[PDB]
């Protein structure tokens, strides 16, 4: 079945010098939160910016199907914390990175379940 | 910089509400000026944050499994910034439904697309927010009259689907306004027109009805009260300010755990109205929430 892999078509569009998806909704917060990747409320720390999930979800933003049993979206209705340094492209960041199931931090940005 | 530069916005003073002015053009001293926003923050995020900051100071009824509906939640950008803020502001477990004429992605539980006139619902709501504005209002080709359109739907929805003790915040402008809506503010324990400090250079204000009583407590002429509002806005220049946005430590709405009861038009006495008037009680069915969007079928 011709499965439309937009997740990669975006990675291939950025690497070709393409403008990242804009109008992601950044939230006002104290910047004194857990620092966890996905949260029911903004949990950005001094090194992160919080955004509304729906606005950072490629599937949501392109009006396409969510690769998930029953098409459930795990960003819509939540807040995603993005390292201040990679905040220029929050959609790109949520695809290229992975969440730690043990501590809930981003693996490579806060998850210290190895050191 | 007045002591009101440190507030989320400015509420129309009581003395301006008691006047009987004639409608005049709105000529704001700083019209067209933009406020300085925190880096990377969208105008509508700042605006909704100041509105919620102000709502935190009112006697809102906040029960468990609270029901909030948000009309005019879309934008040309295709996202719902105001819905993102309401989600941040409301207690966890709060049912949030939003709607707009045009398609948009939202952090709300349910999103209905289409004219508000096609939205139906079996249930009553605890809080109604409308940021609807018709872009055709920009064609001032005649007298500034009470507009209809979505304002007609809104007056019907408030009288039929707002739980007693419930509150509303409806966006209006110099030309985007309705007289029956002003008359309805008189059916609440208290009301005011609220201007956000970040958008103080606009005729925009949110009419805020606090604690719905289902019956008129105050006799209000919409034509007079809108003139009183323009008069206030013309004579009180408000300094643009985004200071309230820098302290987000007290932002989240407290879950007052307000009581929800299912009384009929019989048990409504003075001991009850007293509790409604202090956001100590919500009166409505506690059935599951069902909403529908009418679909006109053509060829
Ligand atoms: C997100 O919410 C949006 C905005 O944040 C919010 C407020 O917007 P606003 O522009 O500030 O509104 P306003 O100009 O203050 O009032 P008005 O009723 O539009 O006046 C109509 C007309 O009267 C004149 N006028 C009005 N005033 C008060 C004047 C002045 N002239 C002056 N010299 N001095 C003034 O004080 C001018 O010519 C105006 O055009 O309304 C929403 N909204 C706006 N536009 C759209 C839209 N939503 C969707 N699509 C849209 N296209
Ligand atoms: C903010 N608010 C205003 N009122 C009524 O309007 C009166 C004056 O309105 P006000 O907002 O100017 O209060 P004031 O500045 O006097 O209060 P202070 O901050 O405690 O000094 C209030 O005392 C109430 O009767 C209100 N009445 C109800 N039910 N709920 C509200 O949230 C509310
Ligand atoms: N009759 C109607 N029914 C539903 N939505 C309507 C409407 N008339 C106007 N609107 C909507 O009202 C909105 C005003 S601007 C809304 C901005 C939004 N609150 C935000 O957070 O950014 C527009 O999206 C417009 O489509
Ligand atoms: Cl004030
Ligand atoms: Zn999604
Ligand atoms: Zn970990």
């Amino acid at each position: 079945a011709f499965a439309v892999d937009a997740a990669k078509a975006y990675k291939d569009y950025l690497a070709s010098g393409g403008q990242p998806i804009t109008n992601c909704v950044k939230m006002l917060c104290t910047h004194t939160g857990t620092g966890q990747a996905i949260t029911v409320t903004p949990e950005a720390n001094m090194d992160q910016e919080s955004f509304g999930g729906a606005s950072c979800c490629l599937y949501c933003r392109c009006h396409i199907d969510h690769p998930n049993p029953k098409g459930f979206c795990d960003l819509k209705g939540k807040y995603v914390q993005i390292p201040t340094t990679c905040a220029n492209d929050p959609v790109g960041f949520t695809l290229k990175n992975t969440v730690c199931t043990v501590c809930g931090m981003w693996k490579g940005y806060g998850c210290s379940c190895d050191q | 910089a007045s002591s009101q530069a440190w507030q989320p916005g400015v509420a129309m003073p009581n003395l301006y509400k008691m006047q009987r002015m004639l409608l005049e053009k709105c000529d704001l001293q700083n019209y067209g000026d933009s406020a300085t926003l925190p880096k990377g923050i969208m105008m509508n995020v700042a605006k909704y944050t100041q509105l919620c900051q102000y709502l935190n100071t009112l006697t809102l009824a906040v029960p468990y499994n609270m029901r909030v509906i948000h009309f005019g939640a879309g934008s040309d950008k295709g996202v719902a910034p105001g819905t993102a803020v309401l989600r941040q502001w409301l207690p966890t477990g709060t049912l949030l439904v939003d709607s707009d004429l045009n398609d948009f992605v939202s952090d709300a539980d349910s999103t209905l697309i289409g004219d508000c006139a096609t939205v139906h619902t079996a249930n009553k709501w605890d809080l109604i927010i409308s940021d609807m504005y018709d872009p055709k209002t920009k064609n001032v080709t005649k007298e500034n009259d009470s507009k209809e359109g979505f304002f007609t739907y809104i007056c019907g929805f408030i009288q039929q689907k707002l739980a007693l003790g419930g509150s509303v915040a409806i966006k209006i402008t110099e030309h985007s306004w309705n007289a029956d809506l002003y008359k309805l503010m008189g059916h609440f324990a208290w009301w005011t027109a609220f201007v956000t400090n970040v958008n103080a250079s606009s005729s925009e204000a949110f009419l805020i009805g606090c604690n719905y009583l289902g019956k008129p407590r105050e006799q209000i002429d919409g034509y007079v009260m809108h003139a009183n509002y323009i008069f206030w806005r013309n004579t009180n220049p408000i300094q643009l300010s985004s200071y309230s946005l820098f302290d987000m430590s007290k932002f989240p709405l407290k879950l007052r755990g307000t009581a929800v009861m299912s009384l009929k038009e019989g048990q409504i006495n003075d001991m009850i109205l007293s509790l409604l008037s202090k956001g100590r009680l919500i009166i409505r069915e506690n059935n599951r929430v069902v909403i529908s969007s009418d679909v006109l079928v053509n060829n």
